[PDB]
């Protein structure tokens, strides 16, 4: 039952998947009638009942199989927590942007960009794939 | 009380004193660079002194007086120099490197040629040959240093050890005289950079070398080092064979090759 | 000899949480402030 | 190599010290002899001003900024030639 | 010269409880205290040059 | 040509080094310099592992070569098995120090 | 008995990606960054000469 | 006279990315030729390829450096 | 008491512990300064200045993530607090030496920030290539205080390499074979030999720009018939096995940590994995001019150094296939540690195969000095060594303090991490595919959009910084003191306790020879 | 020059950028199958139950994971090293034009013939005309005969620089005391963009290559024009 | 009351193994085939087909008309 | 890994105060130094 | 190595011992279950004997889970199992974790 921090070099017990049968039984004391019990076990377990049985489980082992490799929400926490610090973050480029940026250059004026893409078209920027290549030049549009 | 044969060290001051004092060497060296004082430095060199003396002082407390030296703790410290040396080739190796690089294809600056135009290197046959057969014979000197100790022979270890640092110092003068007799300087482009640089530390590395051997040369006559343990000794001659090979190399290759 | 065990093989205090936020705060605080402030100091000179 | 010499029966202090006063010490005398004899100071070159020589893109930290480290004035010129 | 070793030892192996730097004596402790002023201090001295060197001089 | 004065081991070695000196000597390794050489190490036969206290790690190379090593604490009492190869060991506790 | 994911993991969940998109779009959409998207499809070309 | 020139051929001498040393030779070669056909009573444009090649090779600046250098008495090569 | 522990200290697990201080408080530093460029770059236009202070801040960002946080951390932190405990030694070799090696640290960093504060700072890059390095494009002390840095950083190191290297070879216990020790030692051992032999020559090599700034010599100037290139050659020579030096430690903490969260009680192939690590050591020492495409070298020489850089992948691989091969037939502990590993593995791997593209010299001519390179280096160091840090480091927390953390918030504070580095690095590949070159403090219009998602990316990686804060705090807060630790038996470590004693192995174990 | 949100490599102006275009695609094909596999196995690797925690013997597929990747490796170098030889060919160039690195502009030298050199300096944004690209325009272009082979000679007077342009599969550093050579030719007239791709100090990120593809006679016209 | 037939027991780890990198295998080849036809065919025969009628005098004809040039008016 | 329950528990409130209190102790300097960045930059 | 029939053998003779100790059981299961494979009814049964004549009950229900948890997501291999070890779990009156409620989380 009560591990202690001064026990590290002793045998001790831990619920595994692959090392079904620990070093040490889970409960080491025992009272009056759980001595009765591990009498009991000596003849046949036929005689032993069900609450006996599972008694005798329980000072050998601290968990089943089952309750040990029983699944969580673990991860609904963990994702949902992941987004809100996310969250948080746009929340400190939301205040970058405003206290921190200044206006961004001319060049992104509408007006700029609808001049500069004509002559990105006039000197054929990417004419093969990237760019140009997108335009066509027959029928004054981008490529449908 | 622990069973295994390693030395555990007191807790020491020494690193810590070390450690500051790489920071007044390195913060002094710029005040002196570029503030034009020398008080940072001067500081950082004393305590740079008193810490690697009091250092190695303990050093021998713990093995000479104290008995901490069990054979694996010498068995570390010799991995110990091994490596420390290693890492001292490695830094020559640079300097070699530079010179083979600047040499091999001299550029125009210095009329394409090697030496450059303008540069008359010193002879090779004169001061540079007798400083080579000084630091050869100090090897043989210091072998039969070596010998004498393990033979158990008190006087003729002091007189071999003796002969050894006199040969060290021997080249240092040498030296100190052919660096005020050269016609070329440090700022003589590239020919006199890796000229003084790497004969430079090579001098650095033999004042060193020779003021190891004379920590040996005083630990000696109190008696510290048995005709079996003596590692301070050992490592003073692997590193006194080390600067050897590397004036071997300077020779041969900045001497007489780039001559 | 020294203290050994949890919370004492460590140079700083862990006896009083509150103090403990506070420490870390200034030991971690400093230096993700100091570029901010390097930058500063380099700007407010030319 | 093998020298041409013998001894190896077993090499000891003996052995050494002979190596020392007989061969290393004799050399560094030769050697001593073949220096101080080939010594002389000889004519130092006329100065020429090359670019690639007596570099200064600094103050060297010392004296006037001007004089390397062991600056000999019979040999070594400034960047303006030799001193007086 | 005489081999004086063993007092040398004796004086080291004193169960005294001191660390191996000061087990000399009071000389030890001179020694230290000179070593770690200057660094401290030097150290100090270091931290006010770059306070110095920090700002312009115009 | 040869004299003396130079101490030897014997005369000038203190503390732990000559320690381990004198242990050598009476073929003794109280300070764990050598490798114990296994027993067969059944039940019958436990590798002994001396300790000063009433445990000591044990780390067992299971068959010669293995890379991995198993180790354990080795308690005063009943042997105990190397959990991977079921080698047995026995603590055999005290002194080293006279 | 219920441990701290049985009891508020829907919560988180919910709450948490809400809070994610809600002030990622706000960021992206209403305080004037320019992403500077593709031209191709978007702009019309003007005279510039 | 056997010319015609468009810039430098590929020289087997220098077929690197470095073509340093290309500028080099050739600026040297130029001013060798040059004091040779100048002293023994000849003329300059035998030199002529040299005189080409270094020019479209060269940077201005070197070539300037090199010439002030050669006034001055200061150049390091051998000419 | 406090002094005499603290700053005299002659104890392994305590200079560990000062080194993961230290290596802590660096990462702030050095995230600040990630910040700051990525604030410049997060849209197009000017934020706090021109080049200089922008690569003031970009050179103090590599020297001080590479030099004060990721060295000290993974090789004076884990490898003084890991090492002596994994091969049962009663501490290191030379455990004065050991303290020294950490004090040089704070006085090197102490020069870093002095070279920013003085004049107008070394905005030179990391690597601090001449001419502009030099004393006349960066005048005055600051470069002189950088190179001054590197030489604290250096000797710090260079004794460490040899206080580790004589440590593992020669206190072992007797019947243990080099074979038989652990991947982790084994991966600081290489690390200590790489150091010991590439540090000296970058050693000369800055020494050599002291010189040319400050005594007239002339290595690196045409003017005198020096070369700038020669000074690259040193310093690559140094810098390739570097990055080496970066990763190697991480490697072996992978290792354990991934053979640790599979339940399994060894890796996957051994020998193999020693064989990949020495290879990978070698191998890293002849192929340095990798860094130099660019600078105009002879046909075969590129054709060399591409062949031989990509060898490296060979070895590198069957470390890769064997971190796999330990997973297969685990069973699975999906511990915040193992998260770390397994995004180690996945994106090392990435950022290792940019780095084969970027080995072949052909295509290096247009990727080098781009943007792909700094999406190869992020993935390799930002996820590369950076995981394989926070995996060793919450993994072994409870072993260093003798307390747990919170799982979940660990597992919380990997999720933003992961989605961080990605966005940060990720669009960094297109940058530079389309010409965006190095250390620009802006950019022409065209390449705004991934600029803007990439310093969104470190904004989110900032997040999980400072979560990471609390969380350590969190930790010391609660006091959750640990009591049983599974696998033992193939983690010798964990087998004195947490946090073990001051003095273990006073005792040493024992080990028959058979 | 780049376009917003651009992936890839610009559109290949040489037949040597084409080259490394379609090597590219190869090697990226290999690195998105390889990190693909990695990612698949490391999931298939946690997905199951089943267990064998016992000793794995290694001796046999580590072949197989050597022998793989040294065939992929070969695989990518033959290629690779194809293309690297013919960058180094023998082409015999029309033209040689050299560049200056400058603290912080380049300047260019024509000097086969006549003495031709100018300055070629970034606009600056407050001047750039309508539609003009910000950091990209220089006040006078490196004008060039398309379709014809030039020596590009490249060098600084000053610190590092590095002359790219990506387009061309060009970049070549700039190292004072140093001429770096190589070749360009450009299958197409046009205007294509680069920038200084070595650092070198505080306006790095703002002197620009800016190349003008013409056919010869309208190259020898402006040649001529800029005596 | 039927009995339940012996399933395989023995292997089962090795034998999903085995399946799932065939698997990935199969996958691989499918996308070497894909990506030889939308990424590298495709480029090969953009560039092919752009310059197979290519006039270049014409392209910069239309570019100096446009206005791009210093040289050409 | 197996742990005692904490021998100082730390609430939801403490954690939320320790969070902000680390959030604030990176947030608050930068975000001073950055917004009076133009006040640095022209002065 | 050897066929399947030799380990299995090897294992039921392991299990047999009638003297085996408790150690033994433990490091007989916790090595087993290492293997990638669900053991054989016939191994089962002859570690629940040993179970039985070390008089551990607890035991032998753990063993029954081990071999459930070994099958993984191939839910038909532990009923064949418990139908081939009912005669078996009858005898030494052995209660299934299904019977106990074990297998409820
Ligand atoms: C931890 C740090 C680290 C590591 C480990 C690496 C590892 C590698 N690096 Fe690099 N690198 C950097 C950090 C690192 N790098 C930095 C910081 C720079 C910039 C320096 C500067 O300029 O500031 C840089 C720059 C750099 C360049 C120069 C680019 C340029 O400047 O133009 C090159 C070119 O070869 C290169 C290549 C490689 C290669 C081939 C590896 C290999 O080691 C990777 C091998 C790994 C794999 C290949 C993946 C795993 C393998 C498999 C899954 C098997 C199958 C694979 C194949 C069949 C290919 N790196
Ligand atoms: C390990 C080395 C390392 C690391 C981790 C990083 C992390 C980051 N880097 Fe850095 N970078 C370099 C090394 C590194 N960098 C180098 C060498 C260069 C080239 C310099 C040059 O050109 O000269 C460079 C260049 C570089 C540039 C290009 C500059 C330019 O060319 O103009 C950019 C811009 O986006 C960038 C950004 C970032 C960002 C956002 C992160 C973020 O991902 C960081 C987020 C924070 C962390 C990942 C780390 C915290 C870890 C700790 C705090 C320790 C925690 C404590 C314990 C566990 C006890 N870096
Ligand atoms: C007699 C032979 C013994 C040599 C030692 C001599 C004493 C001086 C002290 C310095 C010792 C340091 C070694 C190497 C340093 C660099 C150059 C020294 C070599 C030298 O001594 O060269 C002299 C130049 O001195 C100069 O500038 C020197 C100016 C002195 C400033 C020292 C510079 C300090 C540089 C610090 C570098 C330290 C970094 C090393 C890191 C190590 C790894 C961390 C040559 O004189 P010159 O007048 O030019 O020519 C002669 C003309 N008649
Ligand atoms: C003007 C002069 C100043 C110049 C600056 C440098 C000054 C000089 C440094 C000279 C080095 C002196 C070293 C003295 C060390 C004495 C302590 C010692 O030697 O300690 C010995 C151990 O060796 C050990 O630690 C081995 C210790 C090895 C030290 C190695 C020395 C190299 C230092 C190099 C530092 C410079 C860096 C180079 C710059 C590029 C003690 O063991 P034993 O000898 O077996 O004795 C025990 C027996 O008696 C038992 O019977
Ligand atoms: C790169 C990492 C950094 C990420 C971004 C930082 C996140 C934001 C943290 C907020 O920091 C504060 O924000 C203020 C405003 O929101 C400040 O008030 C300033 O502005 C005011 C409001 O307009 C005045 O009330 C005050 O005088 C004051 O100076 C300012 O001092 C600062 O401490
Ligand atoms: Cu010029 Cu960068
Ligand atoms: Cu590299
Ligand atoms: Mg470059
Ligand atoms: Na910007
Ligand atoms: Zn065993």
């Amino acid at each position: 039952s009560v591990v202690k921090s001064e026990d590290y070099a002793l045998p001790s017990y831990v619920d595994r998947r692959d090392y079904p049968l620990p070093d040490v039984a889970h409960v080491k004391n025992l009272s009056a009638s759980q001595k009765a019990l591990k009498e009991k076990e000596k003849a046949s377990w036929s005689s032993l009942s069900i609450d006996e049985k599972v008694e005798l489980y329980r000072l050998k082992f601290k968990e089943s199989f089952a309750e040990m490799n029983r699944s969580t929400n673990e991860w609904k926490t963990v994702v949902g927590a992941a987004m809100f610090f996310i969250g948080f973050t746009a929340l400190l480029l939301i205040w970058e942007k405003h206290y921190v940026y200044g206006p961004i250059p001319h060049t992104f004026e509408e007006e700029w960009v609808a001049k500069q893409t004509k002559r990105m078209l006039d000197m054929k920027v990417a004419p093969i794939q990237g760019f140009s290549a997108k335009w066509d030049y027959d029928k004054n549009e981008w490529k449908k | 009380h622990q069973t295994h044969a390693y030395h555990m060290v007191n807790p020491s001051p020494w690193p810590l004193t070390g450690a500051l004092s790489a920071l007044l060497m390195t913060s002094g060296l710029t005040m002196w660079f570029h503030f034009n004082s020398m008080t940072l430095l001067m500081i950082g060199l004393t305590t740079n002194m008193l810490t690697m003396y009091q250092w190695w002082r303990d050093v021998i407390r713990e093995s000479t007086f104290q008995g901490h030296h069990t054979p694996a703790v010498q068995k570390g410290l010799r991995y110990g120099m091994i490596l420390f040396i290693i890492s001292e080739v490695l830094f020559f190796t640079g300097f070699f490197w530079a010179f083979y690089h600047s040499s091999l294809a001299p550029t125009p600056e210095l009329g394409g040629c090697w030496p450059p135009t303008g540069i008359h290197p010193l002879n090779p046959l004169e001061v540079p040959l007798l400083n080579t057969s000084v630091l050869l014979a100090s090897g043989v000197s210091i072998t039969w240093a070596h010998h004498s100790l393990m033979e158990g022979d008190r006087k003729h270890m002091l007189q071999a050890l003796f002969i050894t640092i006199t040969l060290g110092v021997y080249f240092t003068l040498l030296q100190a005289s052919e660096y005020y007799e050269a016609p070329f300087t440090i700022s003589d482009g590239v020919y006199g950079s890796t000229f003084f640089v790497a004969t430079g530390f090579h001098g650095l590395h033999v004042i060193i070398g020779s003021t190891f051997l004379i920590v040996c040369f005083f630990r000696q006559l109190k008696f510290h080092f048995t005709s079996n343990h003596h590692f301070g000794f050992e490592a003073a001659a692997w590193y006194w064979h080390f600067v050897d090979v590397v004036w071997l190399f300077l020779y041969v290759s900045i001497y007489w090759w780039g001559s | 000899h020294y203290e050994e065990g949890p919370g004492k093989n460590i140079p700083f205090s862990v006896e009083n949480k509150w103090r403990l936020l506070a420490m870390m705060t200034l030991f971690f605080g400093s230096g993700f402030a100091a570029p901010f402030f390097i930058v500063r100091h380099q700007l407010l000179k030319k | 190599a093998s020298a041409a010499k013998g001894d190896h029966g077993g090499t000891g202090a003996r052995t050494w010290r002979f190596l020392t006063f007989g061969l290393a010490l004799p050399s560094v005398a030769l050697c001593t002899l073949n220096s101080w004899l080939h010594s002389g100071h000889r004519e130092r070159p006329a100065f020429i001003p090359y670019h690639h020589l007596r570099i200064r893109t600094k103050p060297f930290s010392w004296g006037d900024g001007n004089h390397t480290f062991f600056h000999n004035p019979r040999v070594n010129p400034l960047p303006t030639g030799y001193e007086k | 010269f005489e081999n004086r070793v063993a007092e040398k030892q004796k004086l080291f192996q004193e169960d005294n409880g001191l660390p191996v730097h000061l087990k000399g004596g009071a000389t030890d402790n001179i020694l230290y205290r000179v070593t770690m002023t200057l660094c401290l201090g030097g150290t100090l001295y270091s931290l006010y040059c770059l306070g110095w060197a920090s700002f312009p001089h115009k | 040509a040869s004299g003396g004065g130079v101490p030897t081991d014997e005369e000038q070695a203190t503390g732990l080094e000559r320690e381990v000196m004198l242990a050598a000597r009476k073929g003794q390794d109280p300070y764990n310099i050598l490798a114990p050489k296994a027993t067969s190490g059944t039940k019958e036969d436990p590798n002994l592992v001396p300790s000063i206290t009433n445990k000591r790690i044990v780390g067992c190379i299971c068959e010669e070569d293995n890379s991995t090593v198993i180790w354990f604490w080795l308690h005063k009492g009943e042997a105990q098995r190397c959990p991977s190869c079921g080698t047995h060991y026995k603590l055999v506790p005290h002194q080293l120090a006279h | 008995a219920p441990d701290f994911h049985d009891k508020y993991g829907n919560a988180v969940l919910a709450s948490g990606a809400t809070f994610c998109v809600a002030v990622w779009v706000y960021m992206a959409t209403q305080i004037g960054i320019e992403w500077n998207p593709s031209p191709v499809g978007r702009v019309t070309p003007k005279e510039w000469r | 006279k056997i010319k015609n020139y468009q810039t430098a051929p590929f020289d087997s001498r220098f077929p690197n990315q470095n073509q340093t040393r290309n500028c080099w030779q050739n600026y040297l070669d130029f001013h060798r030729c040059e004091k040779a056909m100048t002293a023994k009573g000849g003329d300059v444009s035998v030199c002529e390829w040299y005189r080409r090649v270094y020019k479209s090779l060269c940077p201005i600046s070197w070539v300037s450096t090199w010439d002030d250098r050669r006034a001055e008495g200061t150049f390091p090569g051998k000419i | 008491m406090f002094i005499n522990r603290w700053l005299f200290s002659t104890n392994h697990k305590d200079i560990g512990t000062l080194y993961l201080l230290f290596g802590a408080w660096a990462g702030m530093v050095g995230t600040a300064l990630s910040l700051l460029i990525r604030a410049e770059l997060g849209q197009p236009g000017t934020l706090l200045g021109d080049d200089q202070i922008y690569n003031v801040v970009v050179t103090a960002h590599a020297f001080v993530m590479i030099f004060f946080m990721v060295m000290p951390i993974m090789i004076g932190g884990f490898g003084n607090w890991l090492v002596p405990l994994m091969i049962g030694a009663p501490d290191m070799a030379f455990p004065r030496m050991n303290n020294m090696s950490f004090w040089l640290l704070p006085p090197s960093f102490l020069l870093l920030l002095a070279s920013s504060m003085v004049e107008a700072g070394a905005g030179t890059g990391w690597t601090v290539y001449p001419p502009l390095a030099g004393n006349l494009a960066h005048a005055g002390a600051s470069v002189d205080l950088t190179i001054f840095s590197l030489h604290l950083a250096g000797v710090s190191s260079i004794l460490g390499a040899i206080n580790f290297i004589t440590t593992i070879i020669n206190m072992k216990p007797p019947a243990m074979s080099q074979y038989q020790t652990p991947l982790f030692v084994w991966s600081v051992m290489i690390t200590a030999v790489l150091l010991l032999l590439s540090l000296p020559v970058l050693a000369a090599g800055i020494t050599m720009l002291l010189t040319d700034r400050n005594l007239n010599t002339t290595f690196f100037d045409p003017a005198g018939g020096g070369d700038p290139i020669l000074y690259q050659h040193l310093f690559w020579f140094f810098g390739h096995p570097e990055v080496y030096i970066l990763i190697l430690p991480g490697f072996g903490m992978i290792s354990h940590i991934v053979t640790y969260y599979s339940g399994k009680k060894e890796p996957f192939g051994y020998m193999g994995m020693v064989w990949a690590m020495m290879s990978i050591g070698f191998l890293g020492f002849i192929v340095w001019a990798h860094h130099m495409f660019t600078v105009g070298m002879d046909v075969d020489t590129r054709a060399y150094f591409t062949s031989a850089t990509m060898i490296i992948a060979i070895p590198t691989g069957v470390k890769v296939f064997s971190w796999l091969a330990t997973l297969h037939g685990g069973n699975i502990k999906w511990s915040p540690a193992m998260m770390w590993a397994l995004g180690f593995i996945f994106l090392f791997t990435v950022g290792g195969l940019t780095g084969i593209v970027l080995a072949n010299s052909s295509l290096d001519i247009v990727l080098h000095d781009t943007y792909y390179v700094v999406a190869h280096f992020h993935y390799v160091l930002s996820m590369g060594a950076v995981f394989a840090i926070m995996g060793g480091f919450v993994h072994w927390f409870p072993l260093f303090s003798g307390y747990t953390l919170n799982d979940t918030w660990a597992k919380i504070h990997f999720a933003i991490m992961f989605v961080g580095v990605n966005m940060t690095f990720f669009p960094q590949h297109f940058l530079g595919l389309s010409g965006m070159p190095r250390r620009y403090s802006d950019y022409p219009d065209a390449y705004t959009m991934w600029n803007t998602i990439s310093s969104m990316g470190s904004f989110i990686s900032l997040t999980a910084v400072m979560l990471m804060v609390f969380i350590i705090w969190e930790a010391f807060a609660s006091k959750r003191e640990v009591l049983t630790v599974d696998l033992t038996t193939t983690n010798l470590e964990w087998l004195n306790g947490c946090p073990p004693p001051y003095h273990t192995f006073e005792e040493p174990t024992y080990v028959n020879l058979k | 020059m780049a376009y917003p949100m651009q992936l890839g490599f610009q559109d290949a102006t040489s037949p040597i950028m084409e080259e490394l275009l379609h090597f590219h695609d190869h090697t990226l094909m290999i690195v998105f199958l390889i990190s693909s596999l990695v990612l698949y196995i490391i999931s298939l690797m946690l997905t199951t139950k089943l267990t064998h925690t016992s000793t794995m013997d290694a001796q046999e597929v580590e072949t197989i994971w050597t022998i793989l990747p040294a065939i992929i490796l070969i695989l990518i170098a033959l290629p690779s090293l194809r293309i690297l030889y013919m960058m180094d060919e023998i082409n015999n160039p029309s033209l040689t034009v050299k560049t200056m690195g400058h603290q912080w502009y380049w300047s260019y030298e024509y000097t086969d013939y006549e003495d031709l050199s100018f300055d070629s300096y970034m606009i600056p944004t407050s001047e750039l005309k309508p539609g003009e690209l910000r950091l990209l325009e220089v006040d006078n272009r490196v004008v060039l005969p398309m379709e014809m082979t030039i020596r590009m000679l490249v060098s600084s007077e000053d610190v590092l620089h590095s002359w790219a342009v990506p387009s061309l599969g060009l970049k070549t550093d700039a190292i004072p005391g140093r001429l770096n050579q190589t070749t360009l030719m450009s299958s197409r007239p046009g205007l294509y963009y680069g920038q200084c791709s070595e650092i070198c100090g505080s306006n790095h990120s703002f002197m620009p290559i800016v190349l003008e593809l013409v056919p010869l006679k309208y190259f020898e016209k402006w040649s001529a024009s800029m005596l | 009351s039927t009995a339940l037939a012996k399933p395989q027991m023995r292997g089962l780890l090795a034998r999903r193994l085995r399946f799932h990198i065939v698997g990935a295998f199969m996958v691989s080849l499918g996308f070497a085939t894909f990506y030889k036809f939308a990424v590298a065919e495709k480029r090969k025969k953009a560039y092919a087909d752009f310059y197979r009628n290519y006039d270049s005098m014409k392209d910069f004809e239309e570019m100096r008309k446009a206005g791009i040039f210093q040289s050409a008016k | 890994i197996t742990a005692k329950p904490a021998k100082t528990p730390t609430s939801p409130k403490e954690q939320a105060i320790g969070l902000s209190v680390t959030f604030l102790s990176f947030l608050l300097p930068a975000g001073w130094v950055l917004y009076h960045l133009d006040n640095y930059k022209k002065s | 190595h050897e066929t399947d029939e030799e380990f299995d053998a090897r294992w039921v003779t392991y299990f047999n011992k009638p003297d085996i100790d408790a150690w033994e059981l433990r490091k007989g299961m916790n090595t087993l279950v290492g293997y990638d494979l669900v053991p054989e009814p016939k191994i089962i049964d002859a570690a629940l004997r040993a179970c039985r004549r070390l008089n551990d009950f607890a035991s032998a229900v753990r063993i029954l889970e081990v071999v459930k948890d070994k099958a993984g997501p191939h839910k038909e291999i532990y009923p064949y199992v418990i139908q081939e070890l009912r005669p078996t779990l009858n005898e030494l009156g052995i209660s299934t974790p299904e019977e106990l409620g074990l297998d409820k989380v």
